């Protein structure tokens, strides 16, 4: 359950088609979170018109060494 | 005995749905109606659900017709918006709340029916919305009111057979309905379509014009 | 029954051979219960006469008139004329309608209770002697071919009948797969059967897709999904 | 009894030792299985039967002595000695007294049997939705058989009043007028064809009644029967 | 394949082979059926659904599947004391097998039959994958040249 | 049926769906009605 | 990465495959000859990193988890 989580989040709430095309200027993003008190501001810049939360997990490295390229494989 | 939603595997049938209740086919695989009380709810809700769901999907369907034959009826996803457009004098909210409160009064004297069985028939109301009965052994209230205003015709009143009968018509045609409802909401958001403009284009065409080829159901056809 | 349809088959126990026409056949069961199967011998009596009829028609048709396919036969451009009256495929159907409805009501009746409508509505003294379901008799049988051995008269009727559909049907799949007629298959068969045999010939629906009927499309389609000509 | 209307039937147990005139078994739906909702329908089947007899022989009697006025449309164009809404109201009035007094006297048999004005004056006694006395001056043979000719033309005055209806609102000619025009061409003029459905197609007659109707200085409907509904 | 080969059907034997009727989309399918594939398997599945469940439920319950309505068709239903082997009004017509060491034999048959074709239907996937051809053409092909077409021989082109 | 509902009824279920719905609520104040600092009426 | 040909362009065709390994025109015969030098084009036993990506050869990859494979399986 907890990687159909991974993968659902980094197919539908991230940036890893984006983050393709400029794997080093783009920082990874797989969570994206809803504005209600102010923590909106949580949704950095990280690149390639994306707006989220950085990930470290090392997932988008991952999927490019399997080759996922689209977000429908994921 | 009876016939079942499954030949054959009595296993699967429940003890607590002997046959007495009308419709009954010992369909229960989830055991939503283990309890007594809530079998007896599951009864009301399930005859209520049957009724509501005829009386939308007549509605719809004429409604359907109407507006195939170029009457300025609009279809039943566009129904309100439409009322509304064409009545700007009337408040969304007034309508909502008028709704709610007269539907309030007919479910809450219902619901207490469904707390007592004979309880409302007295009062401000004959003896006739007392109930006739006939879940769970009871011979008052219920999901069946006889009377001469929910039986004006007294269908009801004389041979009980024609009564198990009509019973058993009203409880499939509502099963039916329901399930025709439900295929009204898919085929909608699906196709965008409705009802009748579903069931001409499909007979005009049989093959290209399944659920495969409505661009939903099937993604990536 | 003593032979069967098949060598060694075990004739089932409902099929003890009272009925004319029991081979010990029924594989599907469809005659194990006794109502259902007194229902199936008058539908088979049903479409066995139906089928003769039809059968007879088309060939005599055909013998008759050759230039006309029996196919295409039922189009309002086809029929024949036998007055100045117009030509409206509604209006026959009205009279067709309104007369079967009426004769086969009288027959379902029959069939629902034995002997029910065996009289004239208007005159109760003349009645119709059926001494079993689908076989009337009186008026039905002015020639009085009866009298004698039923059974056997009941068993050439039944195997005519069960012959008669089997040859619809082949009329049907010729005639879609042909675009001709029985006749004109035969005589096409025995002069290049090598090059003018199923084999050649299936695969091929030599049907429009539609009709127009005065004004009136009404969607054709052969038995199989063909090639559509 | 023999007379049924399925021959070779069996008359429905409600309607078995069924003393009421013109029964012949006919109740698929077992609407009169209740005795008191028996009585009830019994007294509707016999207004009903006087009230269509009335309309269907004014109808035609209108049709033959004036057949430039529709039927249909008489209730805007006939230009009225009085006006419409006091002629409305008193006979609503007069209707209202005379309805309760009939259904009254179908729900208790002898309540509404003495003349309020006269004291002298009394309705005899009766059968329900049979008057007679003063309403019955003249019967012409036995009650019983006058009885059931009286139902029987009511059914059959029925069934031509809604044949009238639905003619004219096909055709939007009178009665005889759609006669006359089926008799012209008998294979042609018949619902089978005019109308017709098939799985792919279907030919629905244009309406023959306006839209909307206009009278003094409103609109009335006026349309067709569920045009969307027809064949 | 083997009647396309013979021209008895309007089918190249390239086109007749069993795996690109439309089983697997992406190795070839014949897009002249009455309607297409996906409703096919939708029909399919109903009635797939409905006999084999009946079978399942007959396997559990013997005795049941022959009394509930079902047209008529329960009549037939009863199956026997062997689920394997219902043979009755219907899966036993002709009445095949009258002495129970004529039916032994018989079965024997079929399984023997029933195995060699899995084993076949096997092979055919895998020489379907490695030769891209149809089993008829590979038999012709292997009975041509037998030293050359071969497993071994074909190792350098499998998917080519 | 029985024996579900008197589950659902434990005290961790009940007090998991009390504060999940507590929660909820204010959420959707805070959605609709947001940075209210003060009681303004 | 919209302009790469899909994973099963290249699991299904030796073609396109060997246009990038060519090895790969010579199929599975090298391997069952144990003539295995052949494949030394995607089996390669390099080491440090990849100068573009900054990670380990994914030839480099393939042959190690050969090499375990094989040696799990004994
Ligand atoms: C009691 C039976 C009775 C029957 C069967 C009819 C039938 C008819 N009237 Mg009539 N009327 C009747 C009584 C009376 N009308 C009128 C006054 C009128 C007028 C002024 C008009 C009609 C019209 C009509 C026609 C409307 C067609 C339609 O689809 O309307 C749809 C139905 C409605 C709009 C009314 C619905 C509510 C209503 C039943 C109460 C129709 C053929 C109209 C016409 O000519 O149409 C062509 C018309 O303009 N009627 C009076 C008052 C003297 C009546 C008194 O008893
Ligand atoms: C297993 C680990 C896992 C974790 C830690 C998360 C965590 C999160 N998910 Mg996620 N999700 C997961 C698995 C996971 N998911 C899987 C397997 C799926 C596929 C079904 C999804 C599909 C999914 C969707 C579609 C969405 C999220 C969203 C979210 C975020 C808000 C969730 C929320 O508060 O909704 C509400 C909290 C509730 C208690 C109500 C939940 C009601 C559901 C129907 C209960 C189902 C049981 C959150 C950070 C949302 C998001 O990313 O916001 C941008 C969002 O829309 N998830
Ligand atoms: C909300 C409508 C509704 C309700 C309240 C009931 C209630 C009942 N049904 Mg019934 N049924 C329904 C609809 C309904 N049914 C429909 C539409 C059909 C046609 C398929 C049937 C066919 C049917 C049969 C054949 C039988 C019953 C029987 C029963 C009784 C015992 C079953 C039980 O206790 O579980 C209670 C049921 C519920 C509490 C409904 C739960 C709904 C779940 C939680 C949601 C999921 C539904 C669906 C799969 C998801 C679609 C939702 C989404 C697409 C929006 C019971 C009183 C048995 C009986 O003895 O009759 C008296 C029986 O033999 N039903
Ligand atoms: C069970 C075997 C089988 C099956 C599944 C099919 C299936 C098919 N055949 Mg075929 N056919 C078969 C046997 C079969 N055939 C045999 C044995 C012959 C030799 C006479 C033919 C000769 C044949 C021809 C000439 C044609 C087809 C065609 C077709 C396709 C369209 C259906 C049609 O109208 O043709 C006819 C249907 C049948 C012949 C079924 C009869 C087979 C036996 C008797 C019953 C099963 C279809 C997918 C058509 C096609 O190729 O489409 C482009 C076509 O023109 N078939
Ligand atoms: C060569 C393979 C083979 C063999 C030897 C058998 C043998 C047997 N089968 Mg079996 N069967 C087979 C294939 C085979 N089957 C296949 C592929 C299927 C899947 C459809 C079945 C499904 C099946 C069922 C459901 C049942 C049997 C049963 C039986 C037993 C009954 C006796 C019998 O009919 O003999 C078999 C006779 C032959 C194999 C010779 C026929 C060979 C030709 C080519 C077949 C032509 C058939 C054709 C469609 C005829 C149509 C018209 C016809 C009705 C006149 C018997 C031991 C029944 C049983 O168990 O009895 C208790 C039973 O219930 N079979
Ligand atoms: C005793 C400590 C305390 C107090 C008095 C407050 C008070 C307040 N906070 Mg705060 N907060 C606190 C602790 C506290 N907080 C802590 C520990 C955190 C870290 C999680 C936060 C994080 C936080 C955020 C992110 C926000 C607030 C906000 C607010 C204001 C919104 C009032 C409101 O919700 O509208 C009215 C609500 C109601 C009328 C509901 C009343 C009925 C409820 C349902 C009854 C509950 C019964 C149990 C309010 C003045 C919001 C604000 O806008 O600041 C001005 C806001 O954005 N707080
Ligand atoms: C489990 C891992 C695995 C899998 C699934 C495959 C699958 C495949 N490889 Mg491959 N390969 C692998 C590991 C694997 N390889 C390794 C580790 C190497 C390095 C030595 C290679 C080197 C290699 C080369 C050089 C080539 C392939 C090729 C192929 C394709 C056709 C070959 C074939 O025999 O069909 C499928 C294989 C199977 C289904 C295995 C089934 C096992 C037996 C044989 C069948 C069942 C047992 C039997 C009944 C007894 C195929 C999709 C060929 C190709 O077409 O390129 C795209 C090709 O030329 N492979
Ligand atoms: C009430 C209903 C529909 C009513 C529709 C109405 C009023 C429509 C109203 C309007 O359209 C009009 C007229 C005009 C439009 O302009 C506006 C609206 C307002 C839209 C459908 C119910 C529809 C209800 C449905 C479909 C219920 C299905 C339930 C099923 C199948 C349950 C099965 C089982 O529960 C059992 C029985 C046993 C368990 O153990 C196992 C499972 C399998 C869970
Ligand atoms: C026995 C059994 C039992 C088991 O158990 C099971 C099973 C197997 C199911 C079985 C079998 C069955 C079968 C075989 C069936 C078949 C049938 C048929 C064929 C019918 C037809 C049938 C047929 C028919 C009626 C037909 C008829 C016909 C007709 C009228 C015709 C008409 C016509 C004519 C004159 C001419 C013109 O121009 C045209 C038309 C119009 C066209
Ligand atoms: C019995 C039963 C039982 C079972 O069980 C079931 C079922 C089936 C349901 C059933 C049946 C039913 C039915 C059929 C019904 C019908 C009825 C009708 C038709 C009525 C009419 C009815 C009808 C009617 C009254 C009518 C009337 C009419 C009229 C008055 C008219 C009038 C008029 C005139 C003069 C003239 C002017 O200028 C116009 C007008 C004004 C218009
Ligand atoms: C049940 C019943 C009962 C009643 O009563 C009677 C009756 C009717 C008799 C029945 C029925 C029966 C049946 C159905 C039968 C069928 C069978 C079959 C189909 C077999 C096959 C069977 C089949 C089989 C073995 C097959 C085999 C195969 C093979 C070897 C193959 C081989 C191959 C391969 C690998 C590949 C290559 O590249 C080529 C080749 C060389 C070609
Ligand atoms: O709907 C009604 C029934 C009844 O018996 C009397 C009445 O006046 C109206």
């Amino acid at each position: 359950i907890w990687l159909s989580g991974m993968y659902f989040h980094g197919a539908r709430f991230s940036n890893y088609e984006a983050w393709l095309t400029d794997p080093t200027h783009i920082k990874p993003s797989a969570q994206v979170v809803w504005p209600i008190v102010g923590q909106e501001i949580l949704n950095a810049d990280v690149g390639g018109g994306f707006q989220g939360l950085q990930i470290t997990s090392g997932f988008f490295q991952l999927w490019r060494a399997a080759g996922i390229t689209s977000e429908l494989q994921l | 005995v009876r016939e079942l939603w499954f030949p054959g595997n009595k296993e699967v049938v429940p003890d607590y749905l002997d046959g007495s209740l009308v419709g009954d086919h010992g369909f229960d695989p989830l055991g939503l109606g283990s309890s007594p009380e809530q079998l007896s709810w599951n009864v009301h809700a399930e005859i209520f659900h049957g009724r509501l769901a005829m009386t939308g999907v007549a509605g719809i369907l004429l409604t359907s017709l109407l507006h195939k034959g170029g009457a300025d009826v609009p279809e039943w996803f566009e129904a309100g918006r439409v009322y509304l457009d064409r009545n700007p004098n009337v408040d969304f909210g007034a309508l909502l709340f008028s709704t709610i409160v007269m539907s309030g009064f007919v479910e809450f004297k219902r619901l207490n029916d469904i707390r007592n069985p004979g309880s409302q028939g007295s009062g401000i109301l004959p003896e006739d919305f007392k109930g006739v009965g006939g879940p769970q052994g009871r011979t008052v209230g219920g999901p069946y009111v006889g009377g001469r205003y929910f039986d004006p015709m007294g269908l009801c009143r004389g041979s009980p057979e024609q009564t198990l009968k009509y019973k058993w018509n009203e409880i499939r045609n509502g099963r039916l309905a329901m399930m025709a409802f439900l295929g009204f909401a898919a085929q909608y958001a699906a196709t965008g379509k409705g009802p009748i403009d579903n069931l001409v284009d499909h007979v005009a065409d049989p093959f290209h014009t399944t659920f495969v080829h409505n661009g939903v159901s099937v993604p990536f056809i | 029954q003593r032979k069967l349809w098949f060598p060694g088959v075990a004739a089932p126990g409902y099929l003890d051979g009272s009925m004319a026409g029991d081979r010990g056949f029924d594989p599907m069961g469809l005659g194990a219960n006794p109502k259902m199967m007194t229902w199936y011998r008058q539908a088979e009596l049903q479409n066995g006469r139906w089928a003769m009829l039809g059968v007879a028609g088309i060939l005599g048709q055909e013998i008759i008139n050759p230039a006309q396919w029996w196919y295409t036969a039922g189009m309002p451009e086809n029929l024949p004329r036998f007055d100045s009256q117009p030509v409206n495929m509604g209006g026959i159907l009205a009279w067709e309608f309104i007369l079967m409805h009426f004769v086969e009501v009288r027959r379902w009746q029959d069939i629902r209770k034995k002997d029910s409508v065996n009289a004239d509505p208007f005159n109760p003294n003349l009645k119709v002697p059926n001494p079993e379901l689908g076989y009337p008799g009186g008026p039905f049988d002015p020639l009085g071919f009866s009298k004698g051995n039923f059974k056997e008269a009941q068993t050439k009727e039944i195997k005519n009948g069960r012959l008669a559909m089997v040859a619809f049907a082949a009329f049907t799949i010729q005639a879609q797969a042909t675009g001709k007629g029985p006749l004109q298959n035969l005589t096409d068969h025995l002069s290049a059967p090598f090059s003018n045999n199923w084999t050649t010939n299936i695969g091929h629906c030599m049907v429009p897709t539609s009709v127009d009927v005065q004004g009136l499309t009404i969607p054709l389609s052969c038995l199989w999904p063909g090639q559509q000509m | 009894a023999r007379a049924n209307w399925l021959p070779g039937s069996d008359f429905p147990a409600h309607l078995e030792n069924c003393k009421l005139p013109g029964c012949y078994g006919f109740d698929p739906l077992g609407l009169g299985a209740n005795e008191e909702r028996l009585a009830w329908f019994a007294e509707s089947e016999r207004v009903h039967c006087r009230w269509a007899m009335l309309g269907v022989a004014g109808i035609l009697v209108q049709e033959i002595v004036k057949p430039d006025v529709f039927w249909y449309t008489s209730g805007a164009t006939v230009e009225l000695p009085f006006d419409i809404t006091g002629l409305l109201a008193f006979e609503l009035f007069v209707m209202h007294w005379v309805e309760s007094r009939r259904g009254y006297d179908i729900k208790k048999p002898g309540s509404m049997d003495q003349d309020p004005i006269f004291s002298n004056f009394k309705l005899p006694a009766h059968e329900p939705g049979y008057p007679g006395g003063i309403f019955a001056p003249f019967v012409p043979g036995s009650l019983e058989e006058l009885k059931v000719k009286e139902i029987k033309n009511g059914r059959l005055a029925m069934l031509a009043f809604i044949g009238f209806t639905m003619a004219a609102q096909v055709t939007g000619k009178n009665p005889l007028a759609a006669l006359r025009e089926h008799l012209d061409n008998p294979l042609g003029t018949t619902i089978f064809s005019k109308a017709v459905v098939v799985p792919g197609q279907a030919v629905v007659p244009p309406c023959a009644i306006p839209d909307t109707i206009e009278f003094q200085g409103i609109t009335i409907p006026a349309g067709c029967f569920l045009h969307s509904l027809w064949p | 394949e083997i009647l396309a080969t013979a021209g008895l059907i309007p089918a190249t034997p390239e086109e007749a082979v069993w795996f690109r009727s439309g089983v697997i989309p992406p190795a070839g399918q014949y897009g002249k059926y009455w309607m297409d594939p996906y409703s096919l398997f939708w029909i399919e599945a109903i009635l797939m659904n409905f006999a084999e469940l009946k079978r399942w439920q007959d396997f559990k319950e013997p005795g049941s599947q022959s009394k509930q309505y079902f047209l008529g068709l329960e009549a037939v239903f009863g199956g026997s004391g062997n689920p394997a082997y219902p043979g009755g009004q219907w899966f036993n017509m002709l009445n095949l097998g009258k002495t129970p060491e004529e039916m032994k034999k018989l079965q024997t048959n079929e399984i023997r039959n029933g195995r060699l074709a899995m084993i076949a239907c096997l092979g055919c996937a895998a020489q379907g994958v490695m030769t891209q051809k149809g089993p008829f053409a590979n038999l012709l092909e292997h009975l041509a040249d037998p030293v050359s077409n071969n497993l071994l021989g074909n190792l350098a082109t499998i998917l080519k | 049926m029985k024996d579900f509902t008197t589950y659902l009824s434990t005290a961790p279920v009940l007090t998991l769906l009390s504060v999940t719905v507590v929660a909820g609520l204010l959420i959707e104040i805070n959605r609709f009605f947001p940075d209210a600092l003060i009681a303004a009426f | 990465p919209k302009e790469i040909p899909l994973p099963h362009e290249f699991t299904l065709n030796p073609e396109l495959m060997a246009q990038l390994y060519p090895s790969f025109s010579k199929g599975l015969a090298p391997f069952f000859t144990l003539d295995w030098a052949q494949y030394s084009d995607f089996l390669t036993f390099q080491g440090g990193l990849n100068p573009v990506t900054g990670g380990l050869w994914l030839t480099d990859t393939v042959h190690h988890h050969l090499a375990i494979a094989v040696l799990f399986l004994i």
